[PDB]
């Protein structure tokens, strides 16, 4: 059903994974290091094409 | 919600009931409440005109054999036990042999009851409660109990001579598993589907023959109350599998004379070349010695669940679980007469004694039957 | 003969390569006529094909095919109480279903592995006959019509092979039901072989801790009694002898902890031996080593049945693992909250050696959060790690907080509103958050209710209330009855024992009234308050700020946060006055919440609830008649209306009460009644006996997926509440409540609704008993 | 501030004086951990330094503590045994 | 709401019925056209239609069934990469998604029990289709699939540095460490190891914990 006043709009709802863009890389200093990639979420960021998040074509 | 999850049988009515040789009774001779409705191997037994006649509840009687009159009335309120006096749940039958009522109870106890008091003369454990009536003959007292064994009771003193397994049934396949001795064996079937035979002499398996399979691959249900006990004929085992599997194979080397080893027997006799037999449709049919041929058939006591069928005043009598008593021609399946003495019905194969019918019903308990 | 082409004519779940591969006779192979043969068998060999019809035009084979393709439907007919997915499952067995393949040699497979089926669940008596029913283009249903005749009852259990641990009380340890006519319906006693099973091993429990470490269980063997329901079974058992725990030889990896393991072991030497306290003394170790760091306690007693002086002794080898164990803990299934408010729940702390009991202490706040839905975990090892096992708390999460109202109708008047909300575990906090108040045309009320429950992580509870009632009930202004109430209560909750916790406050009690009703007991308070308030008139204040202590305490001895089932909790509250207070009282009140089960699922559970209170001056006073007791519908006794129950006042010959409103809320004023009347509204008693009478119940319609979260819940709800300081002078001709019995009584079911929003409980109930002044709306809706 | 007395809160994680006298500088890493298993918290930028350290304070009447530190060299040698008491 | 034809008229129902925006409409005949014939041609593509109409009717579960009923049954359309586009956007908004976010409510503090499969999924896309049409959206998700799962690291490693348990500090951010490299909460959660090891006497640990933050205040 939809509103009898006939208006929507009212929330714009969460999509905030969407826009998400690596933030400021760490640099371990030596005999302090750490090794910060060991696990998978330093992400393989890849040569791939299109638009950003769910905006993007679903067949 | 209980008048709903609960559940019910099926079965099927008694078609013409006759009264051309007009059955009465001989005279009626109530124990109490005898078989009950648990299947209980217990059968009364008529000897020296004094039915010396039982029930699980422990009373053990005398029925003076003209009007079925106590000559003594104990009881087996039971001694050993778990309680003082408990009942007896006799789940092997009357035997009466010298001066010895043995009756199997379901304390794995075979009291001998001495015939002319019905005391106590000697009773001895067994191992488990009696799927088979206490066969006493030759020394012996020989039951095929519900764990495959065939306990030997000492006859006149009680001792246990000995206890061997046999075909054992896992559950308490219910039937006549008993050990009937033929030619020196005590030849015996087991209620899990075979037929053999066993050195009476010492409990030897002279050999054993898978007839059918049962509780697997050929799945007995909980009606299943099948024997497999050998009426042997002729020096051929005639018997049956326990889904009813009917075979005649021979007595001391157990090769197959011929077989209905398909067969849904539940009761059934060798009369002649005319095996009367009851169906799993509870129902009457005469097959042959030299194989199964239907000689004639009956279904006019159809799913009315039948005693064996045996010969009395000249017509072929069988009763029934619902109190039908039925006179059938030992020819074409006709009933000759019909009667309903009980509505209880009959857990008892009918004692053919005396000129008269001694019939000991669940709970509407011996009545004798005449025409 | 070599084939050209191959005609493939009907697969409709095989390809027409998956025909032709199936065909030793394929496009480009020879075709002989034993290859032909090889192809009907070898296309029946898919499964998918009914019929094949290999033939050929010369060589160039036409393959003639009938298939069992996908069945398109399943009916289920005959199953009165045995659901159809039960049915579904052997059917699955067989390898159709639905959308599937059918195989007509499976046909068999489906109706007797169906008995076999039936075979399990205490039947066998049933056949099924599985009716191939075709639909288009090759499709088919499997008809099933379900002849089930009927199912076994536990009769008689014959148990053989005893008679010095007689069977008498080896049968002592079941129960069933009887009775059943059709007019006196009673229970059912239906047998399954599975609990014959649990049984059996419950009578070697039975033998084992009196001593009996030889008995055995011969053979079992029940009855295949021609009744289709009669279980008799022939137990053959060997009862052996009695024994005696004489010793214990306790040894292996002990850790460390020899002592308080061997007091964990010990024993009375020589006493009649009891394998389930050596079966219970093992475990004790487990949970001792676990506790201290050791979660693989391998423990084993062997009692070494000694029985030359007729004894055992007692063998234990015990195993732990290594110094710590928990490296860290996750949790999992905190999509609504944070994990620091479950880890505040928590008492097993990461960086330390192992408490087990720490671990389910912290569970069971967890189990007492009431949001969640339940509490599992993972307690996986990390491997190759003596010292490490990380516990992936992975629970289940509940919704936080709920709406209320009570407002009869809105737009149809002024700026006038009811609230309240509840936001316990705000966002994920942990903080009960429940605010309530409403600003209307006879009232402005607010009302404030924080906790913050682990100020400190000891479980120090800051909680605080607020209150302000701008109160005047405004029927035509401050001349009926002004009562405007403010003050605060903020206390602690803190475990002294986390069973028995303490209860405290403080009770501010600004009152602000004016021109109060003309009842006789409302003045007769204020007569003990050493006022004289004018009976003619509503024109009398009252200003009260009562300085008040409260207390109370709780007992918490029951299971769950949010849907108990077994146990008690016992919840006392009171309060008392202090010099400084403007009157010097006491009141004293008690509730409980016990939960017995009928039957020992649970699902039948007897819910123990009563209320009772109790209130007086402290010396000189009385407890005020604001802090009277009340009850009615939309309570633990509805069916009524609210405040209906309690005792009943009288207005005084009354007048113009700073002008009560022109024949408006006549209170005996100047509109009409100038005299004593009755007033049949509750003002309530200085105690209370009411009460709550209500059963879980299972319900086979609404789904046991939400039927354990809709408790289904009949009653027969009475009480009373009545006055022990009631003048039966000044109310001889009208209700006396000196009397504790004034019993009202109404009967019906409650209708909880677990929501988003939470349980949401609604009624209806019929009163059957009633008393004075009960008004009765016997639809009751709790939101 | 004025408390009289504090529920107590705990930390284990550390060797006892025990697990001192099993281990020895020149020890290697393993035959430690077939008797002291592995530590709850290492070294994560330098050499094996197995940290075993407790923390407990007595319902808020100061503070108790056990560091027994473990540092090996690279070769999981053992070379130093830093037990280190209460701050 | 299926009409029982031959399942070419069954998909044009569902692709005109996806279309309409009656997914609950599309779903019933995408399925059943393959229901009562699974040996449809545009299976593969009913799978992509099937999430198509899934996560635009939002069935998230029942597009990851799709997923499993294409990867199992149909794999053979190299929209892999859509899948696992349609898999780590679908485990995206199945982990931890409300209304509340209109002003900023919090919803990381929570289980990212399933946005770590949507960064796997999503990763699959990047690793396993790294040149695909749809690498470039996961990535931005990518991002918030490691850091919500650093952020939540972060929100166990805040609670042991306010009850104590300063090991189980080390032990969280070493590990937010190791996994988040360029998180800013791995820097945030920086100093509580470092203020861990002063609380239990590794200050010398702890400054260079202290000289990480010197080197990751870059």
């Amino acid at each position: 059903c939809s509103s009898d006043s006939r208006y929507k709009r009212q929330v714009s709802g969460d999509e905030a994974y969407l826009e998400a863009a690596p933030l400021a890389e760490l640099h371990a200093p030596a005999g302090m290091i750490l090794p910060v990639t060991s696990g998978d979420y330093a992400i393989p960021v890849t040569n791939g094409s299109g638009a950003v998040g769910k905006a993007l074509d679903i067949r | 919600l209980f008048n709903s999850e609960e559940d019910v049988v099926k079965m099927s009515p008694l078609p013409t009931v006759e009264n051309q040789f007009t059955p009465t009774t001989a005279w009626s001779t109530s124990v109490g409440s005898g078989i009950g409705n648990f299947y209980s191997n217990l059968h009364p037994a008529l000897a020296d005109n004094v039915v010396y006649a039982a029930d699980r509840a422990g009373l053990v009687k005398a029925l003076n054999a003209d009007d079925g009159k106590e000559i003594w009335s104990v009881s087996l309120a039971e001694k050993d036990g778990w309680f003082s006096k408990e009942p007896a749940l006799l789940s092997g039958g009357v035997t009466v042999s010298g001066g010895h009522v043995y009756i199997g109870s379901e304390k794995a106890q075979v009291y001998a009851l001495n015939t002319s008091d019905g005391t106590v003369a000697w009773q001895t454990k067994v191992a488990g409660e009696a799927l088979s009536r206490p066969v006493v003959s030759d020394g012996l007292v020989l039951i095929h109990t519900s764990n495959g064994q065939l306990q030997a009771l000492n006859e006149a003193d009680g001792a246990v001579k000995w206890t061997v397994n046999l075909d054992m049934p896992s559950l308490s396949l219910r039937g006549e598993s008993a050990p009937t001795t033929a030619f020196g064996a005590a030849v015996v079937g087991g209620d899990n589907g075979r037929v053999s035979a066993v050195l009476m002499e010492q409990g030897q398996m002279i050999w054993q023959q898978r007839i059918s399979q049962a509780t697997g691959s050929t799945e007995i249900d909980r009606l299943s109350d099948v024997d497999t006990t050998p009426v042997v004929v002729n020096g051929v085992v005639f018997a049956l599998a326990y889904n009813g599997n009917l075979t005649a194979l021979d007595l001391r080397s157990g090769q197959i004379m011929w077989k209905r080893e398909l067969g849904s027997v539940n009761d059934f006799i060798v009369d002649g070349n005319r095996i009367y037999l009851v169906d799993q449709n509870d129902r009457v049919m005469a097959l042959t010695i030299d194989g199964g041929v239907t000689l004639w058939t009956q279904s006019d006591l159809l799913h009315r669940l039948l005693t064996s069928p045996v010969l009395y005043n000249g017509n072929l009598v069988v009763g029934d679980s619902e109190g039908y008593l039925h006179w059938i021609n030992v020819e074409d399946g006709r009933f000759v007469a019909q009667q309903k003495v009980d509505s209880s019905g009959f857990q008892t194969e009918p004692v053919a004694a005396d000129g008269k019918l001694l019939i000991q019903a669940k709970d509407g308990t011996v009545y004798s039957i005449t025409r | 003969f070599v084939v050209k082409d191959i005609h493939f004519e009907g697969l409709q779940r095989v390809a027409v390569g998956a025909a032709l591969l199936s065909m030793p006779v394929r496009t480009g192979d020879t075709v002989n006529d034993e290859d032909i043969s090889n192809t009907i068998r070898a296309l029946f060999a898919t499964g998918n094909f009914e019929d094949v019809r290999v033939l050929r035009d010369g060589d160039t084979l036409l393959v003639q095919v009938k298939e069992r393709p996908t069945i398109a439907s399943i009916t289920f007919s005959g199953n009165k109480s045995v659901k159809d997915d039960m049915l579904k499952q052997n059917l699955e067995a067989s390898g159709v279903r639905v959308g599937e393949s059918l195989d007509r040699t499976t046909i068999a497979d489906i109706e007797k592995g169906l008995e076999d089926f039936y075979y399990s669940v205490g039947k066998y008596s049933a056949s099924v006959k599985a009716v191939v029913t075709p639909l288009p283009r090759n499709r088919v249903d499997l008809k099933l019509v379900f002849q089930e005749g009927v199912s076994a009852e536990i009769q008689q259990i014959n148990i053989v092979g005893n008679h010095a641990f007689t069977t008498d009380e080896l049968i002592s340890h079941f129960q069933l039901r009887d009775e059943v006519p059709w007019w006196n319906v009673v229970g059912d006693r239906k047998y399954q072989k599975q609990k014959l099973a649990g049984d059996l091993e419950t009578l070697r429990s039975y033998y084992l801790d009196r001593g009996y470490a030889r008995f055995n269980i011969d053979s079992t063997q029940v009855s295949l009694t021609p009744d289709k329901k009669g279980i008799y079974v022939t137990v053959n058992i060997t009862e052996g002898d009695q024994y005696k725990l004489s010793g214990v030889e306790v040894s292996g990896n002990l850790a460390g902890h020899s002592a308080e393991i061997e007091q964990l072991t010990k024993i009375e030497p020589g006493e009649l031996y009891n394998g389930t306290k050596v079966t219970k003394m093992e475990d004790d170790i487990k949970k001792l080593l676990g506790r201290y760091g050791y979660a693989y306690p391998r423990v084993q007693s062997m009692p070494e049945i000694n029985d030359a002086d007729k004894t055992v002794k007692l063998r234990v080898n015990v195993d732990a693992g290594n110094r710590f164990y928990v490296r860290k803990i996750r949790f999992e299934g905190n999509d609504t909250s944070k994990d620091a408010v479950l880890r505040r729940e928590m008492r097993q702390m990461e960086g330390a050696w192992l408490g087990s009991d720490l671990v389910d202490q912290g569970k069971e706040r967890l189990n007492r959060l009431g949001f969640f839905e339940t509490v599992d975990t993972d307690t996986q090892r990390v491997p190759g790690s003596p010292d490490q096992v990380d516990v992936v708390y992975k629970v289940k999460e509940r919704n936080t907080g709920s709406f209320n109202f009570g407002i009869g109708y809105g737009t149809e008047s002024g700026v006038s509103f009811q609230a309240g909300v509840q936001q316990d575990n705000w966002l994920g906090t942990g903080y009960a958050v429940g605010i309530n108040g409403t600003k209307n045309d006879y009232q402005t009320y607010a009302e404030l209710s924080v906790t913050n429950p682990y100020f400190t992580v000891d479980g120090v509870s800051l909680g605080g209330r607020l209150f302000y009632n701008d109160f005047q009930a405004d029927d035509a202004d401050l001349s009926d009855y002004t009562n405007k109430s403010y003050g605060t209560d903020v206390t602690l909750g803190f475990p002294i024992n986390e069973y028995n916790s303490l209860r405290a406050g403080l009770g501010y009690v600004h009152n602000s009234l004016s021109n109060m009703q003309p009842q006789v007991a409302m003045w007769r308070y204020l007569y003990s308050m050493g006022e004289h308030p004018s009976t003619s008139d509503q024109d009398n204040s009252f200003k009260t700020d009562d300085f008040t202590f409260n207390y109370g305490w709780t007992y918490n001895k029951l299971d769950r946060g949010y849907f108990p089932t077994d146990g008690s909790r016992v919840n006392l509250t009171g309060k008392v006055t202090i010099p400084g207070s403007d009157n010097e009282y006491y009141k004293v009140t008690l509730d409980t919440a016990t939960y017995v089960p009928i039957d020992d699922d649970h699902k039948w559970v007897v819910l123990g609830r009563t209320r009772w209170g109790y209130g007086d001056g402290l010396g000189g006073k009385e407890m005020p008649f604001y802090e009277n007791f009340y009850a009615g519908g939309s309570s633990t006794v509805r069916g009524f209306q609210s405040n209906t129950i309690g005792p009943k006042a009288v207005y005084f010959p009354h007048q113009a009460s700073n002008y009560d409103p022109d024949y408006d809320y006549e209170c005996a004023t100047q509109d009409g009644a100038k005299d004593l009347c009755k007033s049949d509204d509750a003002v309530g008693g200085n105690a209370m006996a009411v009460a709550s009478l209500e059963f879980i119940t299972p319900t086979p319609f609404i789904s046991d997926k939400y039927a354990n979260s809709v408790r289904t819940s009949f009653f027969w709800d009475m009480g009373t509440v009545w006055d022990t300081n009631w003048d039966s002078s000044q109310y001889s001709g009208y209700p006396d409540y000196s009397d504790p019995s004034n019993i009202r009584m109404s009967a019906g079911i409650a209708l909880q609704w677990m929501s988003p929003l939470g349980p949401l409980v609604f009624s209806y109930a019929q009163p059957f008993k009633k008393y004075d002044g009960d008004k009765a709306e016997q639809f009751q809706f709790n939101i | 501030e004025r408390v009289v007395y504090r529920p107590d809160i705990n930390q284990g994680n550390y060797l006892t004086a025990n697990d001192v006298s099993k281990i020895r500088v020149g020890m290697t890493q393993q035959q430690v951990a077939y008797a002291l298993g592995t530590p709850l918290m290492s070294d994560p930028f330098g050499t094996n330094t197995w940290f075993y350290v407790f923390r407990q304070q007595p319902g808020h009447e100061g503070v108790t503590q056990q560091t027994l530190t473990l540092t090996f060299n690279s070769s999981g040698v053992l070379t130093n045994i830093d037990n280190k008491p209460a701050l | 709401e299926v009409p029982d034809n031959p399942p070419n008229e069954i998909y044009a129902t569902a692709q005109q019925k996806l279309q309409d925006g009656n997914w609950r409409q599309a779903i019933t005949q995408l399925e059943a056209l393959d229901n009562r014939y699974p040996f449809g041609p545009y299976s593969q593509q009913v799978q992509l239609d099937l999430i198509y109409a899934y996560y635009k009717n939002a069935d998230l579960p029942l597009a990851q069934a799709a997923i499993d009923r294409f990867i199992r049954l149909n794999p053979t359309h190299p929209n892999i990469d859509y899948v696992m586009y349609m898999r780590g956007l679908t485990n995206m908004a199945l982990d931890d998604s409300a209304l509340q976010g209109f002003f900023g409510v919090d919803r990381s503090d929570r289980d990212p029990q399933h946005a770590r499969a949507a960064f796997s999924d999503f990763s699959k896309l990047v690793r396993g289709y790294p040149n695909s049409q749809y690498t470039t959206d996961a990535t931005k998700r990518l991002v918030f699939l490691k850091d919500r799962l650093a952020k939540y690291e972060y929100s166990v490693a805040e609670y042991y540095t306010e009850r104590g348990a300063w090991v189980a500090v080390v032990n969280r951010v070493e590990g937010m460490l190791r996994d988040y490299p360029d998180t800013q909460a791995t820097r945030d959660a920086l100093p509580l190891m470092e203020n861990a090891y002063r609380q239990m006497q590794m200050n010398a640990q702890a400054e260079k914990v202290a000289k990480i933050i010197a080197a990751n205040s870059s």
